[PDB]
């Protein structure tokens, strides 16, 4: 984007009285990932981990331990509600992490800024057999 | 409330019948790989994926019901019919004891004649074991006259039945409003179908089929007897059998129903001639049933201001751990009819396991105790119903939760709060089967250990460290002395088999008291170990069907998807529908020892020919010793029993014998479709399509290898079809061929 | 005779094992009248019983040691002993009839490929086409060498492979 | 005892063989080098071999089930 | 069960255990040095052909055995 | 840990990027195409081999390829 | 013994084919036309192009052993 | 009509047509020459 929104940690969260499919000793011990949105008025939505939950007026905040779980999120409120969500990664050493629009525009548009990775220049097979790279890793490296 | 139809909403016309795929947008196209053709007859019947307009949803299914009748009903009249050109009911009418069923006798080509075994009664054909015959008498049918009107009856309602699906479809169909009446069905349907119904069969019992069985039990040749009508026409004759008919009705309208104790009775047990219940009991049980269904038909609020309302009912129970309880309920069942669906056929399932239960220890029928196979085929039947059943609510009740499942409606409610707590409860169901499994089946392989070291007093068993099921004893003893102070009216206890004395017919027993030990209490515990587990199959792919912890979006995936993929070290099986899949397995290992302990228990310790010193027993009474040990169970039961089936070559008996093998081929074949997988048979096709490619004979519909699920599904398909047909094989030929 | 094997004509066991399913049937017709229906379906069972044995004897066959007919199926041991309807004949009788079915099947595949939509003519079937191609296929043999000798009936590396 | 242990085993080693056999042609096999020559020649036409084989394993299959199945009714 | 029933469901159940071990009151004090997963794909069709092929052995070798030595001929 | 290569038929699509959740790819520019687009790769750490990239690629054969390799904590989707 | 001796040749030219496919397809299929890069044990390629469960050349030798043992039995 | 005769003309309907002509043609060369198995 123009800038990495930082973390702001004290945020309403919404109306949910809780579950069991929520975090583990995996969060305190080793990292767990937070995501953020803005809403224009109260509404319900279905959770990844557990049932539904009530959304609340401006921002809103959760705690996840995967990041499939807020990408789960991502896709829901994109095409349902027509939302704009960014979350983060947090360690437990208390370092963050801005991960998904990294560039500020989502993936599957392009900007100019990016820079290719992992792109071969043949066609897929095209590739040497394993004999020729018997004795280290890779074939298609 | 009211009425609520379209006009002329379809054509009728052969048009789409030419073009298969119509109701899909993706099959419309047409085949170009053969894969369409498996979808085009799974697809069918799914109404729900076809559109999503409800109407039009409810209209398919109220007219393919239709089509369920009419099927039914020509099976029905099939059996009447084929039970009136095709039997021997008039000779075993004249000595049931000594003659055998028969309704399927066989043309003379290849072989094939053999089959048609010497019945008796100047007849030969197939021994049946669907208990039509005993079913024929309890109602009044002495000739074959009867039975052919009663066919051709059921053809006649059945193409009304037939003509109703088109007439209530593609010429005036119901709206949705109509269907959404619910209030009006339960009292429709209590009050007029299981009210009426009721009472009309007291009608029956009470008019025509007591005098006729009173006559047949007292010697009296079927021919000599009355005509059924000539009991409603002459006052003068029933009342020479019953005299409390010469009132005629003023005991009724005067309240004083005394009068009527001749043929309205509660006497309970059995009858000594027939070895089935009184009929004079079964016209006062369904005389009351229907007073009772009949007052439960004008509960609710249909029109006229009185009555409940079922939601009112459903947002007024509510408590303080649930929260927001059985609130937006209504709005579920009148919207989804899987929902319902769901709910029906686990009670539906329930209720047939409740008939095969309630049906040997308290024989309805007249003979039927005394034909074993008969006795045996019935309870193996609708049991085994009653686990596909029961199974089908676990699948069309995932369903409901991935697609007809919205959160808005459901906030802090019931369905709601148990997601929100189910990882507790697949944890703590999940102990229960260990232990059970520890504590039930550990305690057979002790007993096997222990008597292969030589240290059978180690062993668990009635000469030994005996586990008496202490409940049920004091339950049967509780129920045995009924009569004398709990139920003072009654004559006897409502069946032999709490306690009494042996009913002894034709030199047979049909019923005698059951005794409880120390095998009987490990195999009602093993039974337990099978139900919480097949429990955990079904309840954990409902509660994780739309989400989890792996795969957060599994709704999206859909209800039957194989996999999301390798990743995850793994994510096969993962969807609701291979939770089904797996369900079935172990109700299969279910009932099949629910089977095995119906047939040796009551072989050992029920069923046997009376003679002057006591009871001789099929197989001595090895139940209690034998049963403790798993190899008992491979030797005294499998061993043993299987000789009546190996040796059945060169006698009537002898497509058992081909059945038996057969359903061991269709079993292993099975195999091949669960442990593979699609991958090596694609390529396999690829090198057999290069040789029908060599030589220009190739089809434009490509060879496909068949999906995942459904290699699955084709495998517990030939897999049960396999390991029910054995034991339908194995029972049938051990029980005819007596002993 | 050869392998060791007697006639069945001349043995004891193919007449035993008569003997023996003969009065199986006739302790089962005891039970009936004379002139009831089961009666006759026993006697007739009978009739046929008395018939196969004596058939089985009358073509020559082979009986072993057990009383049972064995086959025989080298052409060379066949022709020279009377013994070639067994295995020998009927393999030319089923080849004949297997190859109809292919060379109908073949020309059906390959004219509907000559078409619109040949896809549809798999699933909804051109009666008409098929019912000509199944008349039409008595002389099977000669179109096959037909179509070898000509080189139109198989195709030339215009096939998909793999690598 | 001494006919089963030995042909057990030898089940068990003779598909050891193609399966070690099958190792070969991903780690250990150079196209470029073995042109022409009997290994590729081979491995050119394997959807012959593949469907030649199959048509006995069917062959054996129905006619072998279908006369005990005849003499089983 | 490892040929028939396949890895997705076990996970499912497995992240189940895991949530009781660290909710109970005294066992989450005791925690596992390596996570908890389901056996693999490949190593359950491993898995599952040992636990059949030695069935397949031990059962033929007691019947072999005690057949023949019960009636010594 | 896995792998993940995009190879020169790929065509802009950006279906593959649309099915990952994990937001392992990302579009490019490129002058190769008419689209004038590419796939990339840049965080394969998150990657977790399920394979919906290669589902949705419309090619005769496959401009994106996931070869699975050495395992983690994130490529095993442990929540704990 | 005429016929078990063709019963037994049944096991012979149909586990012959399970082996024989899963060395000269692992190369590559047309399902999979790189497998050599992947390794002889994988578990699938996904569920994509209709399913792809069971290709490896493991997976050949997995499901011989079935009728290695069927055969020798 | 036209579209009856097409529904008939499908893969099952001919396929079920087929089957009652070999079957019934393999079983009336049964009933009457009886038990067949060395041609003569
Ligand atoms: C001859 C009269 C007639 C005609 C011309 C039509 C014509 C039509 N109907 Mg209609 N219908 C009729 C009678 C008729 N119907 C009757 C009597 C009923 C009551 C059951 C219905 C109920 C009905 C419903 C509920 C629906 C239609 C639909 C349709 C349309 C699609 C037809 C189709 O897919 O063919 C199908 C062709 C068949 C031959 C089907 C045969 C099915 C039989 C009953 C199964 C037999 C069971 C078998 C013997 C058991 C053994 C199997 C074993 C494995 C157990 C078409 C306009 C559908 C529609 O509106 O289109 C979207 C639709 O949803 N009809
Ligand atoms: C008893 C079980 C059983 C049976 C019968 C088969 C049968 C077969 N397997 Mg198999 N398999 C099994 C278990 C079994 N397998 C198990 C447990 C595994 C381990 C996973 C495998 C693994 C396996 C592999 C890996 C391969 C096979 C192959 C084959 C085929 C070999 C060719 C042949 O002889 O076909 C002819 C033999 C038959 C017995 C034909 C069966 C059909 C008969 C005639 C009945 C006909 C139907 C009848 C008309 C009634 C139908 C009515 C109904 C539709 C209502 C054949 C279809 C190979 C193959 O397909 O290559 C061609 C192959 O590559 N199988
Ligand atoms: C007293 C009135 C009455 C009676 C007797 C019934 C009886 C029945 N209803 Mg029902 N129903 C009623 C009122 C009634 N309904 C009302 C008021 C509504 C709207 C609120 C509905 C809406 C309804 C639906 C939506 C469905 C049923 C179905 C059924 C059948 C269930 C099948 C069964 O259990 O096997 C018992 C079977 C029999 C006893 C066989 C008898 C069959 C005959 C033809 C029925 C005769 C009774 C008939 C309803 C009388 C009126 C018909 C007349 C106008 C021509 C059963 C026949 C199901 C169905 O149609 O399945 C086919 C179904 O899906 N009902
Ligand atoms: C009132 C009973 C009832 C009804 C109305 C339905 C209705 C439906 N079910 Mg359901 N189901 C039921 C009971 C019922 N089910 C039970 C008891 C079970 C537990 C076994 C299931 C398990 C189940 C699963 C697991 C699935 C469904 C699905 C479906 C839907 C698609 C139907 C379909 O594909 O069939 C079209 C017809 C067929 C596929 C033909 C069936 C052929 C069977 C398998 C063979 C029968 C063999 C025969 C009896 C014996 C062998 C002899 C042979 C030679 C002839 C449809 C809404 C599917 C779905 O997508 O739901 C949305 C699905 O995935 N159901
Ligand atoms: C005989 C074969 C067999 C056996 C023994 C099991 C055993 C089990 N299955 Mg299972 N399963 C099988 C076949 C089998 N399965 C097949 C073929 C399928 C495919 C349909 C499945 C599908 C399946 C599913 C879908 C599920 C199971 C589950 C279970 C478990 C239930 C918990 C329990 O009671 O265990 C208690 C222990 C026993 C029953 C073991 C009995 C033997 C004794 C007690 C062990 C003795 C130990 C000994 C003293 C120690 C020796 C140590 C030594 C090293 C010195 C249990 C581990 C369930 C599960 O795991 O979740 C709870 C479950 O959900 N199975
Ligand atoms: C692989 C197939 C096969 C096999 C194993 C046999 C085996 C046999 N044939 Mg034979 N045969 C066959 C096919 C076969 N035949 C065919 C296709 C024909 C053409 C119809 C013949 C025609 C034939 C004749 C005419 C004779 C035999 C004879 C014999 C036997 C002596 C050895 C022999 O052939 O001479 C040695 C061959 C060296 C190449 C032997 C049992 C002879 C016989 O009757 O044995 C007593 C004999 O006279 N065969
Ligand atoms: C009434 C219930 C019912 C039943 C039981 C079936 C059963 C079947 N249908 Mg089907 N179908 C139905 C209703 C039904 N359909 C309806 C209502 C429609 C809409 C009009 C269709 C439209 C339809 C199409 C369009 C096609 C089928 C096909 C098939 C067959 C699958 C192909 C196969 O495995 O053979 C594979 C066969 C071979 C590899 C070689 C040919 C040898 C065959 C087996 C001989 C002929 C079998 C014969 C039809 C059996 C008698 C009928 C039987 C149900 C009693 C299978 C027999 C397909 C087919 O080709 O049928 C044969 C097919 O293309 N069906
Ligand atoms: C490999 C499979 C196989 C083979 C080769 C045979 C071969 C034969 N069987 Mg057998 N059978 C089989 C499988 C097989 N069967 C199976 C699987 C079953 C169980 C379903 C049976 C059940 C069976 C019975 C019950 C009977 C036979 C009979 C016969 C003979 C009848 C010849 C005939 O139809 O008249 C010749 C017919 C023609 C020449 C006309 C066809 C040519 C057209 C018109 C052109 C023949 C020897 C009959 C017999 O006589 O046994 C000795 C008999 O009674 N079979
Ligand atoms: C068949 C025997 C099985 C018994 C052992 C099974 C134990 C497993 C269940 C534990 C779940 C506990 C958490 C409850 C869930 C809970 O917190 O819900 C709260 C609920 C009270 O609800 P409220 O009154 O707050 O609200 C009810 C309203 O919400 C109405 O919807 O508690 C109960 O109903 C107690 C149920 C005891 C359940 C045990 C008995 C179940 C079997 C019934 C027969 C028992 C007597 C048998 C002797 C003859
Ligand atoms: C065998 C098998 C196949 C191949 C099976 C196929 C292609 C089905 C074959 C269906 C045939 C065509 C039905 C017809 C069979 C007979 C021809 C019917 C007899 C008809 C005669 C009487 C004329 C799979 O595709 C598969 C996929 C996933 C897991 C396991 C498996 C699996 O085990
Ligand atoms: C039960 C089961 C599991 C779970 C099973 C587990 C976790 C059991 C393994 C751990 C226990 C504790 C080992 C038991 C000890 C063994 C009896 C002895 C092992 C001896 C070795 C050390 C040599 C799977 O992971 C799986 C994966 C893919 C397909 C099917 C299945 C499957 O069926």
């Amino acid at each position: 984007p123009w800038k990495q929104p930082e973390l702001d940690p004290d945020t309403p969260s919404p109306i949910f009285g809780g579950s069991t499919g929520g975090l583990l000793r995996k969060a305190q011990v080793e990292e767990f990932y937070v995501i953020t949105w803005e809403s224009p008025k109260e509404q319900i939505f279905e959770m990844p981990t557990g049932g539904a939950a009530i959304m609340r007026k401006g921002p809103n905040l959760l705690k996840f331990a995967r990041k499939e779980q807020c990408m789960a999120l991502t896709t829901q409120l994109r095409s349902k509600f027509r939302q704009t969500p960014c979350f983060y990664r947090v360690y437990a050493d208390g370092k963050v992490q801005y991960l998904h629009p990294k560039d500020g525009v989502y993936p599957e548009k392009v900007n100019a800024g990016r820079v290719g990775v992992n792109q071969n220049m043949r066609s897929i097979g095209k590739n040497v057999d394993p004999i020729k790279v018997v004795k280290f890793t890779g074939s298609e490296p | 409330v009211k009425i609520a139809v379209d006009r002329n909403p379809v054509e009728t016309n052969f048009e789409k019948w030419a073009k298969p795929g119509h109701f899909s947008r993706a099959l419309a196209k047409g085949p170009n790989t053969t894969t369409w053709i498996w979808n085009l007859h799974a697809d069918a019947h799914d109404f729900d994926n076809h559109t999503s307009d409800l109407e039009e949803i409810s209209r398919k299914v109220f007219s393919a019901h239709f089509g369920q009748l009419g099927i039914i009903l020509i099976w029905l009249s099939g059996m009447y019919f084929h039970g009136a050109r095709f039997s021997n009911y008039e000779g075993w009418l004249s000595d049931p004891t000594h003659i055998k069923p028969s309704a399927q006798v066989v043309w003379p080509i290849v072989g094939q004649e053999i089959l048609n075994g010497d019945v008796g009664g100047g007849f030969q054909g197939i021994q049946i074991t669907s208990g039509f015959f005993q079913l024929w008498r309890a109602s009044g049918i002495t000739s074959e006259l009867q039975l052919y009107s009663t066919a051709i009856g059921g053809l006649v309602l059945a193409a009304a039945c037939f003509f109703a699906g088109w007439f209530h479809y593609h010429k005036a169909a119901p709206k949705l409003e109509w269907f959404q009446n619910v209030e009006s069905m339960l009292n429709h349907h209590l009050a007029g179908l299981l009210g009426l119904g009721s009472l009309a069969w007291a009608g029956h019992q009470i008019h025509v089929s007591l005098p006729v069985n009173k006559l047949l039990d007292a010697g009296v040749d079927p021919k000599e007897i009355p005509l059924p009508h000539e009991f409603l026409l002459n006052q003068s004759i029933i009342a020479d059998l019953y005299p409390s008919f010469s009132k005629g009705l003023a005991p009724f309208f005067t309240l004083n129903w005394a009068e009527y104790s001749d043929f309205l009775t509660f006497k309970g047990g059995l009858n000594p001639v027939t070895g089935g219940l009184w009929l004079s009991d079964t016209a006062h049980h369904h005389l009351a049933i229907a007073v009772l269904f009949l007052v439960a038909g004008h509960q609710y609020r249909t029109n006229w201001g009185i009555g409940h309302s079922i939601k009112d009912i459903l947002e007024s129970h509510k408590g303080p751990f649930t929260g927001n309880g059985h609130a937006g309920l209504y709005e579920i069942l009148t919207t989804s009819w899987h929902a319902q669906l769901a709910i029906n056929l686990a009670l539906f399932g329930s209720l047939s396991i409740i008939v095969a239960h309630h049906m040997y220890a308290m024989p309805p029928y007249p003979y039927l105790a005394t034909d074993y196979g008969t006795q045996l085929s019935l309870f193996t039947h609708h049991m085994w119903i009653g686990g596909f059943c029961v199974v089908g609510a676990g699948a069309h009740a995932a369903i409901f939760m991935v697609r007809d499942y919205d959160p808005t409606n459901n906030y802090n409610n019931l369905l709601d709060r148990v997601i929100r707590h189910r990882d507790a409860i697949i944890s703590h169901l999940n102990w229960v089967s260990i232990f059970l499994g520890f504590h039930s089946f550990g305690l057979y392989i002790h007993n096997d250990t222990m008597s292969a070291l030589g240290r059978p007093q180690d062993m668990f068993s009635d000469t030994a460290i005996q586990l008496q099921p202490v409940f049920a004893q004091w339950i049967q003893n509780t129920h045995f002395t009924a009569p004398q102070l709990t139920a003072p009216n009654a004559l006897a206890a409502t069946s032999l088999t709490w306690g009494g004395d042996v009913v002894a017919v034709g030199g047979k027993v049909a019923m005698m008291p059951i005794a409880l030990g120390t095998s009987d209490f490990l195999v009602h515990h093993i039974h337990a170990f099978t139900i919480h587990v097949t429990v955990l199959i079904l309840l954990k792919g409902v509660l994780f069907a739309r989400s989890s912890r792996l795969i957060p979006d599994k709704a999206n995936l859909g209800f039957r998807f194989p996999c999301d993929g390798p990743g995850r070290g793994g994510t096969c099986q993962v969807s609701a529908w291979d939770h089904v899949f797996l369900g079935l397995f172990w109700m299969y290992n279910s009932l099949s020892i629910v089977i095995f302990h119906f047939s040796w228990k009551m072989q050992s310790d029920v069923w046997g020919t009376v003679t002057d010193s006591g009871v001789s027993h099929i197989t001595g009474g090895n139940f209690a010793q034998s049963a403790n040990t798993i190899n008992g169970w491979l030797r005294d039961f499998l061993w043993a029993q299987s000789s009546q089936v190996i040796q059945s070559y060169g006698s009537a008996l002898s497509a058992y014998g081909l059945m038996f093998l057969g359903a061991h081929f269709v079993w292993a074949f099975s195999l091949m479709f669960l442990f593979s997988g699609r991958g090596y048979w694609q390529e396999l096709i690829e090198s057999i399509v290069w040789a029908h490619n060599k030589l220009r004979v190739a089809p434009s519909i490509q060879p496909r290898a068949l999906s995942i699920t459904q290699g699955r599904a084709v495998g517990v398909a030939h897999y049960l079809l396999g390991g029910i047909a054995t034991t339908w094989s194995f029972f049938l030929a051990r029980i005819i061929a007596v002993g | 005779d050869i392998a060791g094997l007697t006639p069945c004509s001349e043995s004891k066991a193919y007449n035993k094992l008569e003997r023996k399913e003969l009065k199986v049937l006739d302790k089962r017709l005891k039970q009936y009248e004379p002139g009831s229906a089961p009666y006759l379906a026993l006697q007739a069972t009978k009739e046929r019983t008395e018939n196969r044995f004596k058939t089985y004897a009358k073509q020559g066959l082979l009986c072993g040691n057990d009383g049972l007919p064995h086959l025989i199926s080298d052409p060379g041991l066949a022709l020279r002993f009377n013994h070639a309807g067994e295995v020998f004949i009927p393999t030319f009788g089923f080849l004949y009839v297997a190859g109809y079915i292919g060379h109908v099947g073949r020309q059906y595949i390959i004219l509907s490929k000559e078409d619109a939509k040949p896809t549809d003519k798999e699933i909804i079937l051109d009666v008409p086409l098929a019912l000509k191609l199944a008349f039409q296929g008595w002389a099977w043999p000669l179109a096959s060498i037909q179509e070898l000798r000509n080189g139109s009936l198989l195709e030339k590396d215009e096939n998909i492979t793999v690598s | 005892s001494l006919y089963t242990h030995h042909q057990y085993i030898a089940g068990f080693i003779m598909c050891g063989a193609f399966a070690h056999g099958a190792i070969f042609f991903i780690r250990d096999y150079d196209p470029e080098q073995n042109k022409g020559n009997v290994l590729a020649r081979v491995l050119d036409h394997k959807e012959a071999i593949i469907s030649h084989l199959s048509w006995v394993s069917l062959f054996l299959g129905f006619h072998t089930l279908g006369l005990y199945v005849h003499n089983d009714v | 069960m490892f040929l028939i029933s396949w890895r997705g469901y076990w996970q499912e159940l497995i992240e189940t255990l895991v949530w009781a071990h660290e909710k109970t009151p005294l066992a989450n004090l005791v925690y596992w040095k390596d996570k908890p997963v389901a056996l693999s794909i490949v190593q359950a069709r491993l898995v599952g052909l040992a636990h059949f092929s030695v069935g397949y052995i031990f059962t033929y070798a007691a019947f072999l055995i005690a057949s023949t030595a019960g009636r010594f001929g | 840990a896995h792998v993940v290569k995009i190879y020169d038929t790929c065509i802009g699509c950006t279906q593959c990027v649309r099915a990952c959740p994990l937001d392992v790819l990302e579009m490019v520019p490129w002058d190769g195409c008419k689209a004038a687009q590419m796939a990339s790769s840049p965080r394969t750490e998150d990657c977790v081999g399920c394979k919906r990239c290669e589902t949705a690629c419309p090619t005769d054969f496959l401009s994106v390829r996931v070869y699975l390799g050495n395992e983690s904590t994130r490529s095993l989707g442990l929540a704990y | 013994d005429f016929l078990v001796h063709h019963a037994i040749a049944l096991g012979l030219h149909t586990t012959t084919l399970i082996l024989v496919k899963g060395a000269l397809d692992a190369r590559g299929s047309k399902l999979m036309p790189d497998k050599k890069d992947f390794g002889y044990s994988f578990p699938c390629d996904g569920p994509g192009r209709g399913g792809t469960c069971d290709i490896s050349a493991y997976d050949a030798f997995y499901l011989a052993v079935f009728w290695m043992l069927n055969t020798i039995g | 009509m036209k579209d009856f005769t097409t529904y008939l003309s499908t893969a099952p309907v001919v396929g079920l047509g087929w089957a009652i002509f070999t079957s019934g043609l393999l079983i009336e060369i049964n009933r009457f020459f009886p038990d067949p198995l060395v041609f003569s």
